[PDB]
């Protein structure tokens, strides 16, 4: 008992009589329904004068602490561990949820406590890292004492020998293990440096040059007893340092591993209140005011169920005061909605990419669901390429459960929603193959034998064919390989393209009548549809009836001349004096009535609508564009033919010189050569053919629907329907 | 009606404001009356002390 | 903290909001118990200290660090004595004992980091190794506080 994709759903503007006290629960649940928007209210004042500023700022601050958790966690060797559970509940959960409440303030305090504690912990950890790095070189030690990179010791010795013009004692020793120097920021090799001098100024110069050479120094003891005592004190402090670093590392890793389990769910939980308060921001809940009053967009067929859910929550929340809602006088234009399922959501979205529907008009998505795949297929043709792309579509259709919860990225991207679009255009490609009779380029011959070329043939004679019958399903396989095949097929599919295009125009234009009739407007009907329809039929549909009559009569047996393939109308453009080769008795004569009707219709179309300042100026442009679009689009329908023939010829040429040379027949070397040739052929066909040409035809039919069909009836642009809800925020926004 | 609902909400808000104003006025009047009563009781206590002094 | 959170709320009642503000002001005025170094001294006289704002007296008022240092680390010796009495009697799982030990450890960490010269007094008292042993305390809060105190002491002594 709900609406469908037939048109825009029945909109509604209901009035939210939200009690002030229960407002947070009401907003939370109402957003949980994933069913309501909120009309933009009290937006006339700047964004930093809202009543919600303090909760917004504290929750955004909280999201910042959560991001800091995620950043340090990614720095550490640990990841999330509870992503699957949280997303499923919040995605399409029922009316029952565990709302937070004061646990929001609990979360805020918890996050602040966690930052103070782990900031202290990180300061302790890097301070003690500096401490152990300092002592590690000091412990390795045991005049001049110091350590420096082992590779630069030679230059240090040279600069020592040169800085003082004489000589000085020197000693060095390589270190056992590299030291992760803070200045170097890497575990570079090091070596001890020892020198000696007499003067104190020489010692100071040694200090200065060692500091310039990034060589740290230590206060060693010349006396053996003093050095031993210093080493003992260093070890005594260092043992406590190892113990404390081990303990603090254990505590940090334990608490991070514990917090990682809930952090992923905590983020998607806390993301709710940001939206909640941004939404109730529009409600205008003044502090002095009580019984909050607000409005939002709902589907009319869901008012009863949303009221029932709100009452159930109020009973669950214990709020004694009842909740009420009333529908306003919807003077303002409500948004357009389409309760599309996964079967047709892709088609609807692709259709509305051009423009959102009018408030209640006949949404163009529904006819496109089928026309777009078939318009593509009549452009695409081949069995084999369509079949491989249908397999590719199945790759996403069958694994829809898995792919839905895995990042689209650049592997699929917009194809994430294209699983069902590609499937339907693929099955229509199957049909077009049955009716063009070409698995890839090569024609198949299951059906009954067509043209019977004469049974006696010379070695290289030119042989015509006999119309012994009509091939039942599709183009006759006998046409393959013949010198007239291109002409026959091209004439055929020109006429097919123009006929199908005219049928598409008629079906799309009838939608304008349906839309106006649903809106119960008559002047627009009589001023646009009937004149426009009679014009478009009286020229182009008259051409269509011309061509169908032209096939219908067996011309040569009929005896009277057969007009050219696409001749009669352009011959008629001259004058009512039909030149020659009449289609039927008075068929080329009576059509002057249609022509005069159209030419006397054009000024009526020009004047009827304005006759209720710039309305006439708009309507004259409207008539001009109507006629020009009509002619241009009816011509544009040749694009189906164009890419059908392009695909057929490309398939032919690739097949003739990328596969099946049959070289080295019955030879193992020939087997290898044909294996490589087939691999290259399949790679070329897949990549080039399906990707390039299939998406090309996709785009051509897509534009076809966007203008040729849509613009005939779809004019109104309305507001989109974006209700208040979201599934999860596990995308790790930064 | 929508206008009727808005008018009803406005009337409810006005009634709530009137109740709050009546509460504030009652608070002020009670404070003044209790101050007067305390003054009277203190005058009675002073008169009792004066009577005790006269008896003494 | 609950009063502060209520102050952060936006209850739609002028009387209720005024009452919340008055309660918050009263709590803030009562928070003078922290600034009273006499209150900290009294808690020291008590065998068990409580996690009161006095436990943040040093951080909120570093002035008491001088009094703690005075009389040759008198307050530091008193705190070390309290910790040694708690440890030597064990009972680290006792809730009251655990709270007292945690408060003493936090205060000692605040004091020692406020004056590194007290590290020598702590070491002479045996508290330098006592806190290290206490780092393996059963209680998570006790162990964490001991780790913080040891990191403060080790970090200050490393200079």
């Amino acid at each position: 008992k709900e609406e469908a994709i037939f048109r825009s759903a029945e909109m509604a503007l209901v009035q939210f009589y939200i009690p002030q006290e229960i407002s947070r629960d009401s907003a939370y649940t109402l957003g949980q329904l994933g069913l309501v928007q909120f009309r933009d209210l009290n937006s006339k004042v700047r964004a930093f004068q809202r009543t919600f500023v303090n909760e917004i700022r504290r929750l955004d601050n909280v999201e910042r602490q959560y991001r800091y958790f995620y950043s340090l966690l990614k720095k550490h060797d640990i990841k999330l561990y509870e992503g699957d559970t949280d997303k499923y509940l919040d995605g399409s959960g029922e009316l029952y949820v565990p709302p937070s409440g004061s646990v929001i303030d609990d979360y805020v305090r918890n996050a602040s406590y966690l930052e103070e504690r782990l900031i202290q912990m990180e300061d302790a950890t890097d301070q003690i890292e500096v401490q152990k790095n300092d002592l590690e070189q000091y412990r390795f030690i045991l005049y001049v004492t110091g350590v420096i990179a082992r590779d630069k010791v030679a230059t240090l010795e040279q600069i020592l020998w040169r800085v003082l013009r004489g000589n000085l004692f020197f000693k060095t020793v390589e270190i056992e293990q590299p030291v992760y120097d803070v200045k170097t920021r890497e575990y570079k090799h090091k070596n001890a440096f020892i020198v000696f001098s007499h003067g104190d100024l020489i010692i100071k110069r040694i200090r200065k040059i060692a500091e310039s050479l990034d060589a740290n120094l230590y206060d060693v003891d010349s006396s053996n007893e003093g050095r031993s005592q210093q080493l003992a004190k260093v070890n005594k402090n260092l043992s406590d340092l190892y113990t404390v670093l081990k303990t603090t590392s254990t505590t940090l890793e334990s608490e991070l591993y514990a917090i990682a389990k809930e952090l992923d769910s905590w983020f998607q939980d806390v993301t709710r209140e940001k939206a909640i308060f941004e939404i109730l921001n529009k409600s205008n809940y003044d502090t002095n005011r009580k019984i909050l009053i607000a409005e939002g967009w709902i589907p009319r067929d869901e008012l009863a169920t949303l009221q029932a859910r709100l009452g159930e929550m109020i009973a669950r929340l214990g709020i004694d005061v009842p909740s009420i809602i009333q529908v306003l006088d919807t003077n303002h234009t409500p948004p357009t909605f389409h309760r599309t399922n996964k079967f047709t959501a892709g088609f609807q979205s692709i259709c509305d990419c051009y423009g959102i529907a009018q408030y209640r008009e006949i949404n163009a998505g529904l006819p496109t669901i089928v026309t777009f795949p078939f318009m593509f297929a009549i452009m695409f043709g081949d069995m084999g390429h369509g079949f491989l792309m249908t397999l590719a579509a199945l790759s996403l259709v069958l694994n829809e459960k898995k792919i839905n919860k895995m990042k689209r990225g650049e592997i699929f991207d917009m194809a994430f929603t294209g699983r069902y679009i590609i499937l339907l255009m693929g099955v229509f490609s199957m049909y077009t193959g049955f009716l063009y009779n070409d698995i890839f380029s090569k024609t198949m011959t299951i059906f009954k034998s067509g043209w019977k070329w004469p049974d006696h043939w010379k070695k290289g004679e030119s042989i015509t064919a006999t119309s012994v019958g009509t091939y039942p399903i599709g183009l006759d396989w006998a046409w393959h390989g013949t010198e007239n095949a291109l002409l026959f097929s091209n004439s055929y599919k020109m006429k097919l393209s123009i006929l199908m295009g005219f049928i598409h125009m008629t079906y799309s234009y009838f939608f304008s009548l349906a839309n106006h009739l649903y809106f119960n407007s008559m002047i627009d009907i009589i001023g646009n549809f009937i004149p426009g329809l009679l014009f478009m039929q009286g020229i182009f549909g008259y051409l269509s009836v011309c061509i169908v009559y032209k096939w219908a009569v067996d011309w040569v047996k009929d005896g009277k001349p057969a007009p050219g393939l696409l001749n009669m109308l352009i011959n008629m453009f001259l004058s009512p004096g039909t030149i020659d080769d009449e289609l039927y008795p008075h068929q080329a004569k009576v059509q002057v009535f249609l022509l005069l009707m159209a030419l006397v219709c054009i000024p009526w179309l020009l004047l009827v609508k304005p006759l209720h300042g710039d309305i006439m100026i708009h309507q004259v442009i409207h008539t001009i564009e109507f006629c020009l679009n009509c002619v241009s689009h009816t011509a544009s329908y040749l694009r189906l033919w164009a890419l059908s023939l392009a695909h057929a010829q490309l398939s032919s040429v690739l097949w003739t010189m990328t596969i099946q040379i049959a070289f080295g027949f019955r030879g193992f070397v020939g087997v290898f050569m044909t294996v490589a040739l087939f691999a290259m052929w399949f790679a070329l066909t897949c990549a080039v053919l399906v990707l390039m040409e299939g998406t090309s035809a996709m785009l051509h039919s897509l534009r076809l629907h966007w203008v040729e069909s849509m613009s005939k009836f779809f004019v109104g642009e309305g507001l989109p329907y974006e209700p208040f809800a979201f599934e999860y925020k596990d995308m790790e926004v930064a | 009606s929508q206008k009727n609902g808005i008018a009803t909400l406005l009337q409810a808000e006005k009634e709530a404001h009137e109740i709050v104003s009546k509460a504030r006025k009652y608070r002020q009047d009670k404070l003044k009356q209790a101050k007067t009563d305390a003054a009277k009781e203190i005058d009675s206590y002073k008169i009792q002390k004066d009577k005790e002094l006269k008896e003494f | 903290p609950t009063v502060q959170s209520l102050s952060e709320r936006k209850y739609s009642d002028e009387e209720l909001r005024q009452d919340i503000s008055n309660l918050k002001e009263i709590l803030e005025n009562e928070y003078q118990e922290l600034t009273s170094f006499d209150e900290y001294v009294a808690e020291l006289d008590s065998k068990l200290l409580c996690w009161s704002p006095p436990h943040v007296d040093n951080g909120f008022w570093s002035d008491n660090i001088d009094e703690f240092k005075k009389d040759n680390y008198k307050i530091f010796r008193q705190l070390i004595e309290l910790l040694q009495a708690k440890v030597r009697n064990g009972d680290v799982n006792a809730k009251q004992e655990k709270i007292i030990i945690q408060v003493a450890l936090n205060d000692i960490t605040h004091v020692v980091e406020l004056l590194p010269e007290s590290i020598d007094v702590l070491d002479k008292t045996g508290g330098k190794a006592d806190i290290m042993e206490l780092l393996n305390h059963s209680d998570s809060r006790v162990k964490y506080e001991a780790l913080k105190a040891t990191q403060a002491i080790i970090g200050y002594t490393f200079k």
